[PDB]
């Protein structure tokens, strides 16, 4: 038992969290939210979650903070709570993933109508005029 | 554990060779003598957070085509891409991929 | 000439060939001479834990016959 | 006299238009200017090798 | 005995990065009629090892006014990353066998652009600031239909496993399934690591070096992997391994002659390229991949 | 000793290093650019001793002056001199860059481009051959090949 | 509910104190929404996978998507108010007063 | 109809890229529901076993359940063999 | 050759450019009427290279 990964990675996060949210530098800031989602991920992968892991450290850090920093820079107790059976010979979180297309036909239009009306929304927005 | 300690292997072995590198020749003794904001670079930044999102949404699709229900999720991906399609010709011809 | 190029080519493609060559070659060492045992979805990690525990020695690789079943 | 350099009408039939779009689908100019250079790189080179090979002069 | 395979991993790529500036060289110099190094050593061959000890041995000249945290680190994360890439890959067994190499390899790639945002923010200069910030657009720009391109791709394979790549293509290439979407992703490739048409911009300068070589080398190789199989046959990988490492340097020398071959784009041209013909027919060509497996009754197995 | 020994030895091999890559930057002023040119040409073929083609001035080894130098033009050539690591050289190419050459009795004209830098090796010539300036690098590098910085440290 | 929870919602909480503290730079008030938005995926995403609730891994998804739409919005308001005053500085929005 | 087809040559013209991005796409939103090869897929898909298959409590009132895999009762595969 | 080129930009777009010559002013000629005409011949070798 590695004294406690989950809680170490948990300490880990909250300590970034308290070193961005002191505010100093806002590029300093991007980058100490960089290490904390990056702790993140971590423990989501740890956890078992790797597609929902991957996700976030693809979208959320190369994505939307990588939009952050150049915005920026235009301007000046474990172990214990698991399962005890195994999956089958797939992995339950990509089939309930998947399930969004034939489940959540609904969710799927919503966000769908959701992302449309924010790019318009944006376009309006830095218009100007 | 495996993946750990790769990346701690390529981290080490990089810092090293980064810090050798810069500290080599920092033995011997020498002389040792704005505002634009572009508008347009952030559109292009909002654009590609925007569509990078509905890639997100784009990914599970390898895993959807075993469900049974062929035709719903047929239905439901391709009006996804015809969503991302539109938002592209939106921005298109509202003079949005100009310079 | 074109071919004085090829010695550079050669050293590259040696080099390129070390990774995938020591790869195979310490898998099949650490696996008891076969190919590494793959382990997604949960059911032939479970195969593979069984293995270790029916081997005796703690290995999974350690392969029991039906000579082993009396 | 005089000469025309670029003073030419596309051809507007269906053949050319086509022609002119597997041009710009296929990337077959490019693919020709790829075939000189390949077909360049397979000839000797002119380089002498100084200072044992000399340039030649003049009285 | 991990770490010596991390090691057998980690080392070959550095050496062939480190040969694969002097075989360019080569190549270029006798595509323009004259040689390439052949002084320093018997046919160049230690130009590579004169090269290296010079920039280690030649003064660094720090701005004095900069930020040196960001300055040291992102020459680390840009190895890192680059050595990284290499990890998932499957020659044909790869060090680490991931379930979703291929997200892993986009989740790197995205990660890619902040040495670039770092290196440009610390260079304590506009004109610098400016050149980072035109690149960091580009780059993001391009790897969206990087992005796009690979799951429409993928959807012939049945999951994100880099191994299953050689299952896949056991009869015949993935060329010949979808070609107009290679192209387009060896253009995107191109656009991803500056490379000509596309290069619009001394130790830490030979970190930053080396680590885009070692990418573009990468992305030989994964697009070998994903668009020119390989047959493996599981009682002699080394017939697989020299097969990838050929098709691997075929494509980089695909590169140099790209390079030596064409003028380069202007910024504005290279992003209408991108945003309004690559999207759009990648966008097509996607909806085409998803309808197909269903009409034909050809889906992958892997669920 | 062998203490001797062995900063003799690591001296010729950074000797070795630095000579056989000299990545230079090259002012072209006036016609001896076109010279300069020549020697990259496919007969004489610079890239093939090591010497790279317009390399940058943040990471070049030796400055060739090929030009008449004017006064509105010293500040900018000093400027960049001045931003060169360390280990650097210059070469003056042609008579201009050498003496005024030409220009010499001329009002607007440095006589000599060594009042504004300090110069290793002077390639004669109006112009001189692209063979001559690559008799000048060559004599460059064998002067590089003559140096001695770890012997100097070790008997001082 | 075990210690690993008790830290992401401290660190949840220490975002959102963040965000109401307002030194300045609007772009910190961003950075500490989109910390809260990832202390909440994390926490969320630990709950679903616990309890092997195979229909709400969508909703990490959808939560990560309609947050950082919310993001692009926030980031274009504070484009347009520092084109507005040159720079992005929380006291220069002091027009509107109760 | 003249109209459309001199829309249609003057788009290929100058416009080759979106003529073929509109061609691909109406076609891929079209052919699924007219190739007979879906249903197909669709019984592929079903045919797949990821579970276990649960038996069920004979009570002489259940002639279509194979009493063994052998016996002749239950669904076949051999549509999917001859494909 | 060598030259300097003082620019106004809005964007991407070039509003003015004022380039700035001089760099390579030798006064050829004056120097000229010092000489004698076949002595003043090479300077047009010169002149443009
Ligand atoms: C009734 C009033 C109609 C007019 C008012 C409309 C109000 C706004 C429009 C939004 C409402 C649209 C209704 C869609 C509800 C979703 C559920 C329904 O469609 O059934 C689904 C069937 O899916 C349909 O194919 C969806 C087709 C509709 C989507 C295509 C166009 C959507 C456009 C709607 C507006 C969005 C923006 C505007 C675009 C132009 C379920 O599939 P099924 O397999 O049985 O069950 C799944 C559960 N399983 C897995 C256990 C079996
Ligand atoms: C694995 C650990 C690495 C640690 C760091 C070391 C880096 C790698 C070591 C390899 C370096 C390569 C050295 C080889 C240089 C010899 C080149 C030889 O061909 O040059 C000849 C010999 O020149 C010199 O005499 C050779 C000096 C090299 C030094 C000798 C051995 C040094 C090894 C000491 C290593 C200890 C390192 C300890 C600190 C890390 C003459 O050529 P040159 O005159 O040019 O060109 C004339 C052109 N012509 C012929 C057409 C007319
Ligand atoms: C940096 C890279 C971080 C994530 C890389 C690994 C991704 C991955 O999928 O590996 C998970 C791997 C195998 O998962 P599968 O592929 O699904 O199959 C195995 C079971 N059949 O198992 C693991 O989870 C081991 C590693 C998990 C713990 C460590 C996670 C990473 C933590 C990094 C924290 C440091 C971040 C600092 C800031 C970063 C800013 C760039
Ligand atoms: C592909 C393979 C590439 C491998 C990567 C590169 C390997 C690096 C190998 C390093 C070789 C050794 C280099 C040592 C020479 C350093 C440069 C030099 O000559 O400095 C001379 C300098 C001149 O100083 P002064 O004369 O006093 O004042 C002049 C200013 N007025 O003298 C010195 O400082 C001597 C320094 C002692 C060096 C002795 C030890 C050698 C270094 C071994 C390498 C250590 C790391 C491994
Ligand atoms: C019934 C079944 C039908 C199924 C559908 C299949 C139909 C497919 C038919 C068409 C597909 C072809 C698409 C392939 C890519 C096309 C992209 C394109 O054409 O864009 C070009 C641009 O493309 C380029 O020029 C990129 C070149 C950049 C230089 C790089 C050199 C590349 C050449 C070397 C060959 C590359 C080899 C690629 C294969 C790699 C193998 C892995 C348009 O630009 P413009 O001419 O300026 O016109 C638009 C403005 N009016
Ligand atoms: C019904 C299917 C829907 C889904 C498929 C589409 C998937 C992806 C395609 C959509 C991407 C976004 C499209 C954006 C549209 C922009 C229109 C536009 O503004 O373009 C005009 C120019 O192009 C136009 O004229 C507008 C569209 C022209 C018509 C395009 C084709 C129309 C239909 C052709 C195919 C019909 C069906 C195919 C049958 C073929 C037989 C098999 C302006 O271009 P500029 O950048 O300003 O350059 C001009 C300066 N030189
Ligand atoms: S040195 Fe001679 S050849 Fe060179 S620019 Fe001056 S006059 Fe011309």
């Amino acid at each position: 038992m590695t004294m406690y990964i989950a809680f170490i990675l948990s300490t880990i996060f909250v300590i970034g969290f308290v070193g961005f949210s002191s505010k100093p530098s806002p590029i300093y800031g991007g980058l100490g939210l960089i290490v904390s989602g990056g702790v993140g991920c971590g423990i989501v992968l740890n956890f078992g979650g790797s597609f929902l892991g991957l996700m976030v450290f693809l979208i959320y850090l190369g994505g939307m903070l990588v939009v952050f920093g150049y915005t920026t820079a235009m301007a000046t107790g474990d172990w214990v709570i698991y399962d005890t059976g195994d999956s089958g010979f797939f992995s339950e979180e990509a089939m309930g993933i998947a399930a969004l297309y034939s489940y959540g036909t609904w969710l799927v239009i919503v966000t769908g109508w959701s992302l449309l009306i924010g790019v318009v929304v944006i376009m309006e927005i830095t218009r100007g005029n | 554990m495996n993946i750990m300690l790769t990346l701690l292997t390529n981290v080490t072995l990089a810092s090293l060779l980064v810090l050798i590198a810069f500290w080599l020749p920092q033995l011997n003794a020498y002389s040792e003598k704005r505002l634009p904001f572009s508008m347009k670079f952030f559109l292009v930044a909002i654009t590609f957070l925007l569509f990078d999102l509905e890639i997100a949404l784009l990914l599970p699709l390898p895993w959807a085509s075993q469900t049974n229900n062929l035709k719903t999720m047929l239905t439901m991906a391709l009006f996804l891409l015809i969503l991302l399609a539109a938002s592209l010709a939106y921005e298109w011809t509202q003079k949005g991929l100009e310079w | 000439m074109w071919f004085e190029i090829l010695p550079g080519i050669a050293v590259m493609a040696a080099c390129l060939f070390i990774p995938g060559m020591a790869t195979a070659h310490i898998h099949k060492f650490t696996n008891g001479g076969k190919e590494k045992r793959v382990a997604h979805f949960s059911y032939q990690w479970n195969l593979m834990e069984r293995d270790r525990r029916i081997s005796g020695v703690n290995r999974y690789h350690v392969t029991k016959g039906l000579e082993n079943i009396d | 006299t005089y000469k025309f350099v670029n003073m030419r009408e596309p051809s507007m039939d269906m053949k050319s238009v086509t022609d002119r779009a597997a041009q710009t689908l296929l990337w077959t100019e490019l693919v020709r200017g790829l075939g000189m250079t390949l077909s360049y790189l397979f000839r000797e080179p002119a380089t002498i090798n100084y200072p044992f090979e000399k340039g030649p002069l003049s009285p | 005995m991990f770490m010596i395979n991390i090691l057998s991993l980690i080392i070959p790529i550095l050496l062939a990065v480190a040969f694969l500036t002097l075989v360019e060289r080569k190549v270029l110099g006798y595509m323009q009629l004259r040689k390439g190094p052949n002084v320093v050593g018997p046919y160049g061959l230690l130009q590579p090892i004169a090269d290296a000890l010079k920039l280690f041995t030649k003064e660094p000249l720090r701005p004095a006014t900069s930020s040196i945290s960001m300055f040291i680190i992102a020459p680390i994360l840009a190895l890192s990353l680059a050595l990284t890439m290499w990890v998932p890959l499957p020659m044909p067994y790869p060090l680490i066998n991931m379930n979703l190499g291929v997200l892993f390899m986009l989740a790197m790639s995205s990660l890619a652009v902040y040495s670039i945002l770092w290196s440009g923010w610390a260079s304590n200069s506009k004109y610098a600031l400016i050149g980072a910030l035109r690149a960091v657009a580009q780059t993001i720009s391009y790897e969206v239909t990087l992005a796009i391109i690979l799951l429409s791709v993928l959807l012939m394979n049945g999951s994100y496993t880099l191994s299953t790549l050689i299952t896949t293509q056991e009869h015949i290439w993935m060329i010949f399934t979808s070609w107009p979407l290679a192209m387009m992703w060896f253009i995107s490739t191109l656009a991803e690591t500056n490379r000509a048409p596309f290069d619009l911009t001394a130790g830490p300068f030979a970190m930053f070096f080396m680590a885009e070589y070692a990418n573009i080398i990468m992305m030989n190789a994964f697009t070998a992997i994903l668009f020119l199989g390989a047959s493996h046959d599981p009682h002699t990988p080394e017939l697989y391994t020299i097969n990838f490492v050929l098709k691997t340097l075929a494509l980089t020398i695909t590169f140099l002659w790209i390079r030596a071959s064409y003028p380069r784009f202007r910024y504005d041209q290279l992003m209408h390229l991108l945003w309004k013909s690559f999207l759009p027919l990648t966008l097509a060509l996607c909806m085409w991949h998803i309808s197909l497996p269903i009409m034909t009754a050809s889906i992958p197995p892997q669920s | 000793s062998r203490g001797e020994y062995v900063v003799a030895k690591l001296d010729d091999l950074v000797n070795w290093a630095r000579r056989s890559s000299l990545w230079p930057m090259t002012f072209g002023l006036a016609c001896c650019a076109v010279e300069m040119m020549h020697m990259a040409a496919p007969r004489y073929d610079m890239d093939r001793f090591g010497v790279v083609f317009r390399a940058s001035p943040r990471q070049s080894d030796v400055m060739i002056v090929a030009g008449t130098l004017t006064n509105k033009m010293a500040p900018a050539l000093r400027k960049v001199y001045d931003q060169m690591p360390e280990p650097r050289y210059v070469v003056s190419m042609g008579s201009c860059a050498n003496g005024g050459g030409y220009y010499h009795y001329s009002y607007s004209v440095v006589r000599g481009c060594d009042r504004i830098v300090p110069v290793d090796i002077y390639v004669p010539g109006c112009p001189p051959t692209a063979e001559a300036l690559l008799y000048g690098i060559l004599q460059l590098q064998r002067k590089i090949k003559r140096e001695k910085r770890l012997r100097i440290w070790y008997r001082r | 509910m075990p210690l690993v929870y008790m830290n992401i919602i401290m660190a949840f909480a220490i975002a959102l104190a963040g965000l109401l503290m307002y030194r300045s730079h609007l772009m910190s008030s961003l950075l500490c929404l989109e910390g809260m938005m990832l202390s909440l995926f994390i926490m969320s995403t630990l709950i679903i996978l616990n309890t092997h609730f195979t229909l709400a891994n969508m909703m990490p998804i959808i939560l990560l998507v309609f947050a950082a739409c919310e993001a692009a919005l926030g980031l274009s308001l504070l484009v347009m108010v520092s084109n507005t005053y040159g720079t992005d500085y929380v006291q220069n929005l002091n027009l509107l007063q109760c | 109809a003249g109209r459309i087809a001199s829309f249609l040559k003057n788009a290929w013209a100058k416009e080759p890229v979106l003529v073929a991005s509109f061609a691909i796409g109406g076609l891929a939103i079209i052919l699924p529901s007219l190739s007979p090869y879906t249903n197909y897929a669709i019984r592929i898909n079903r045919a797949t076993p990821y579970n276990y298959p649960v038996p069920l409590r004979d009570d002489g009132n259940m002639p279509d359940v194979p009493s063994h895999p052998q016996d002749p009762q239950g669904p076949s595969l051999e549509w999917l063999k001859n494909l | 050759g060598v030259l300097r080129l003082v620019m106004e930009l809005s964007g991407e777009m070039v509003r003015k450019c004022d380039p700035h010559i001089g760099l390579l002013h030798r006064g050829t000629e004056k120097l000229i009427e010092y000489k004698t005409y076949l002595q003043a011949l090479p300077y047009f070798d010169r002149l443009d290279y």
